[PDB]
């Protein structure tokens, strides 16, 4: 139903979903989070120019790695974005990354119609992504344990260090 | 360019897309006369003591000779445009059967000769104009009221339910209680205008034993409304006890649930890792959805239904009157859309079986 | 860096080693489409309707083109890395037939690309992560259960023990028991809720006599579980007239010894010399033998048939659990292990026929 | 003189010893009104807009203080004669678990002060009165669907299949297809007219795309029915498109196998050496598997599951829909079987434990 | 709204209702058809005296029970009456009881409204009566296949032994 996504998309994706070996310089240039954002003439999904935070940039610039991705998200317009998180269950320690639809209430009808429909055509192409979240609201995403709970529910014990 | 004309149960929305509001907007009869052959719209809204009504979507599309006047009726005298020369989105009931799916396509390529059309979904329209893929979608018009879960943009058709209780018979309720003060309000022209005093005097009450006995000690819940001719009349607790009947079905007598249940009895027939992202995220929609103080008594009455760790949340856009023709605005004036529609040649070379392929 | 890959019976167990616990738990389920060609793991879980499910490790790796697809999924959409530049680990079944030990050593060089790789028994590094090298070993997994005697070392092939009884029959009796009480499970989500139902609060019965005549008149044994939908549902005698079934099969219609009596003729058919250090040194692994109460009804069972002036001991270790993964995660970890392994070089000069000679 | 009454899912039959047919048939219902304290059977479906109906054998006794009501309309407002002076036999459903055995027994004895009684299995009256010993039998009702294979008169209960989907959800979903037509059946009282439009017209399609694609272009298969109040609907391909929902079960939306294969997976779950004489000997009963054209249906369904060279035979007895009552009517009208019954002295010298004994 | 029924009713009643065993004497004392009236003043429903039809007295006197059955009736007056019912279906072999509410349009009007206020009062007394019908003219009564209708209108093929 209309938009594709751009190849600049999936190179970033690959980035991400298959990481590789890598010298202390350039595994601080992985992306721990990234907004996909749409064209001037909205007929492509890009990745958004200025809004990324990186592995290595954890612990200095950024103190937390979920509580400076909810900064990026503008709050009268909607996005896309994906975000490695790092959790502890009860019995595993594990890494996977999760699909962001955020579409808050106060955003303008022909940006929120615009990727409601498109959503399905940049999902069939992030093969293997396992956590879709669709975000409205701010109070939802807000809070450390509202991602916890689409995670694991009950069963996750410590989020990007954190404990719960 | 693109028309979109909504087939509505009681009022016909048209207009262009990229435009905000539907530019006609007339109810969905075709009247005869008891003994020209046929009035249709407005002018069988007019006529007084002659006509019989007939309605052709009295949700689902029932006579196709009547249904075939109101769209002509849309085009040219209402549109003011040609059909031959603009492409025709249209709209469809959820449980619509496939039959009615290839006559609509049928009628817009052999009768009126469109050079390109589509066909989508009333309750999807809305769930994604409030910014959801995800989320059960109560659409209540003015003939039929309908529970649409969704779950990542394909509604569950075994889980549709459909109440019969719509705001049609809140008019023809409304008309019973007001004979009750003394004003007889009997003809089809005095149905109009009590069908205006429901949309500007009504609202759902929070409490409607508390709301009732405050109704007889208190001198803030009596409005005033001005008739046609400058007659006024004064409408006291009936106010309330309108538009309650959709929460009690009992008042106008039949014996069905309430709109705060069957919502809840289509969550639970849904599959049981679901339902939590379902009752977190209600939307509403349709004419009847406009009330104020009715996003308050949704969230109240699930809430004393539903287990008590789940979160209840009803989400009422401001806009919830005109979503389902809004959304189907904005996705025919985009300009990566003009691939997506059933042009006349691909009618040519597959028949009506083209809609089920393209239009999903 | 290392790769350890445990091709589970019902769960793929992955991980890096040197981890404590393996970072992808998955099932091994590879589901098609009735009528993407193919869901993995978690995707055929979560999808209902539409799919039929095949298991290509339904403990020995039946179909090769199924199993392709589990550990593709295994290396890129769960543990995240290339293989081509990571080592791997892999674990086989006891009495795993030799051409399919080079079939697993053909897939890892010649389509995954691998550097090098290694496979070792499930049954021997569950007994060497007890601090022992000569015991017998109840491997007790989802969808098959071994005895596996090991002395100094070496596992005796022809007093391997098999069993066809084991957890996932557990699952499948479970939504039986249940339904008696009223709750009718019977969807592919509504088996994973049962699964869990049965990790929470099941537990093996001391004396099932006494045990059941108890749970007749004792309120302490009735638990309340709560379902991902916020329902409450109540688990009465159900929690031990599950795990029981392992000891008496003919609870679920096969005719086979239980695993105190599968342990039991296991001891008996080794020679005659090395008996008593087989009775001293059960050892338990496996999902399936983290219930309580289990150690202490697998001493009382096995003392009831064998001779009196034997010391009959029973071995849980508290992370059982994943005892055949830890054991592969610190033996891959090891500094002085690096020479160990089958590199790429040594395929190329001698084909499958490497394994046998140095994964011996 | 005996009383046989069978303890239905959806019908009480009840009736005297050597008759041939029931002489109460009345539905499995308590009602309770909403805000006489509780109408039965017959009472609560006249009723209308101010019950809440409950059922206690929605084919497993759920609620006892219900089972009681609806035992007492069966011998006084029914039968019409006092149970103290008449022994009577009942039936449960395979699958019974054993304290609900007992408490069948106990309400007998104790609140009706019968002077003897019996309990026998639904399923083997079934094959008896088809001139069998060993056959498979499925026993689809209004509410459950049985499969139970008996072999020398002992039903195998590991093997006994239970389906969810039965008769009562194909009147809920021929609400929903003749919806689609425009008969707006929605009230209690037009929920039996739709199951007597099901049971006069309905029949079972021999192949659905052929009958589907026939339906479209013949006249033959439409058919006209006559309202209580002399109204004449007119049904069309809603006949087979009902039926089949037992065949197809994701019509109503569940991934459950159809009846032509839990039957299927019924026969391959008993012992190797039998079920070459259940192949050969599928018997039905119930009222859900009165349709023409299921005999026909069930043989070929079958036969394209199971192997070649397996005699496929489906036993179809005219008066099936009763077989379990006249099985039990014949049975106890037997001169020689009176020392066969549970006397009340033989109940206060061993309690309910006596039915586990006699009752076998 | 005014007249309560007398115990020596709702003593025929249990009589028909509930049978019970009985020698071959005494099952020919069961009644088949009764008569309920009212009492002089006015003030009670009563046993009508010397209007009612046994089961010992058909096949003899009475040589059909329904024919019989309405000639008692008066067709200047009106009554409650209590018929037991014989009657085969398709698939079954039923008996059940029957309330009859006769009111001819030829009776007085302190006849006719004092009946049905009161039918309620000696309905409520008869539990687990199926089967009401209201009577007013002799030609809707006098016909065999006219109970027939009330009882399962096209599914009964036998009323008292005799085809339809
Ligand atoms: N403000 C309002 N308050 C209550 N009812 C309203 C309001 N505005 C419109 N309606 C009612 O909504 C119905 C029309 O809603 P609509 O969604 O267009 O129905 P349909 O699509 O079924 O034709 C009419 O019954 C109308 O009276
Ligand atoms: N705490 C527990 N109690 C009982 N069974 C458990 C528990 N945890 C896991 N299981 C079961 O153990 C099985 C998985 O064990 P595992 O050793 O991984 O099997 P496999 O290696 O054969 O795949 C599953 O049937 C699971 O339900
Ligand atoms: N001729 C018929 N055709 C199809 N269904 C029928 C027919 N007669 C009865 N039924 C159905 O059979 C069901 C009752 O069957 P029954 O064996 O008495 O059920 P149960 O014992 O579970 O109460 C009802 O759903 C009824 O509508
Ligand atoms: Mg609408
Ligand atoms: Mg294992
Ligand atoms: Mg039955």
């Amino acid at each position: 139903s209309g938009v594709t996504v751009n190849d600049e998309v999936i190179k970033v994706f690959n980035d991400m979903k298959v990481r590789k070996s890598s010298t202390p310089e350039e595994i601080k240039k992985r992306k721990k989070a990234v907004l996909f954002c749409l064209s001037d003439d909205k007929k492509q999904i890009i990745v958004e120019e200025a809004k990324q935070i990186l592995v290595g940039d954890i612990g200095d610039t950024v103190e937390d790695p979920y509580t400076a991705f909810v900064k990026l998200l503008p709050l009268n317009d909607c996005r896309y974005a994906l975000y490695d998180a790092t959790y502890e269950t009860k019995e595993s320690k594990k890494e996977d990354l999760v699909f962001i639809f955020w579409a808050p209430e106060s955003a303008p009808l022909k940006s929120k119609m615009i990727y409601a429909s498109s959503k399905d055509a940049i999902k069939k192409k992030f093969t293997g992504i396992k956590h879709e979240w669709q975000v409205n609201g701010l109070d939802d995403i807000k809070d450390r344990s509202t991602l916890g709970e689409k995670l694991g529910g009950n069963v996750v014990v410590s989020l990007e260090g954190k404990p719960l | 360019t693109a028309l979109v004309c909504d087939n509505g149960s009681g009022l016909v929305k048209a207009g262009f897309a990229g435009d905000d509001a539907p530019r006609a907007v007339f109810p969905s009869i075709v009247g005869r006369p008891r003994h020209k052959d046929s009035y249709v719209g407005d002018e069988a809204q007019s006529k007084r003591g002659i006509l019989t009504l007939k309605y052709p979507i009295e949700g689902i599309i029932t006579n196709w000779d009547d249904m075939e006047k109101i769209w002509h009726h849309t085009f040219y005298n209402e549109l003011r445009v040609a059909p031959e020369e603009h492409p025709t989105l249209l709209t469809e009931a959820p449980l619509n059967p496939k039959a009615n799916r290839e006559k609509m396509t049928q009628i817009m390529f052999e009768t009126f000769n469109v050079p390109a059309m589509y066909v989508a979904i009333q309750a999807v329209l809305s769930l994604y104009a409030s910014g959801r893929t995800t989320g059960i979608v109560l659409d209540s018009g003015d003939g039929v009221t309908h529970n649409v879960p969704i779950y990542e943009g394909y509604a569950l058709p075994h889980a549709i339910m459909r109440l019969d209780l719509a705001g049609r018979d809140l008019t023809d309720y409304l008309m019973k209680i007001l004979t009750e003060r003394g004003y007889s309000f009997v003809t089809t022209a005095e149905r109009e205008i009590v069908r205006d005093i429901k949309e500007k005097l009504c609202y759902v009450a929070l409490d409607f034993e508390n709301e009732m006995a405050t109704a007889a000690s208190s001198s803030s819940l009596e409005k005033s409304y001005e008739l046609p001719d400058g007659q006024v009349i004064t409408i006291g607790n009936e106010r309330f006890r309108c538009p309650e009947t959709l929460f009690q079905p009992s008042f106008i007598g039949m014996e069905s649930a309430g709109i705060h249940e069957t919502t809840y009895n289509s969550i639970m027939k849904c599959d049981i890792d679901i339902r939590k992202d379902l009752y977190a995220n209600n939307v509403m929609s349709g004419g009847t959805t406009m009330y104020p103080g009715i996003a308050d008594r949704m969230q109240k009455e699930i809430t004393a239904l539903a287990p008590s760790t789940m979160k209840i949340k009803i989400i009422a856009p401001p806009e919830r009157k005109y979503s389902v023709w809004i959304g189907g605005s904005i996705l025919a004036s985009l300009s990566t859309f003009q691939q997506m529609w059933i042009t006349k040649q691909e009618y040519d070379e597959a028949g009506p079986s083209i809609v089920h392929r393209k239009c999903f």
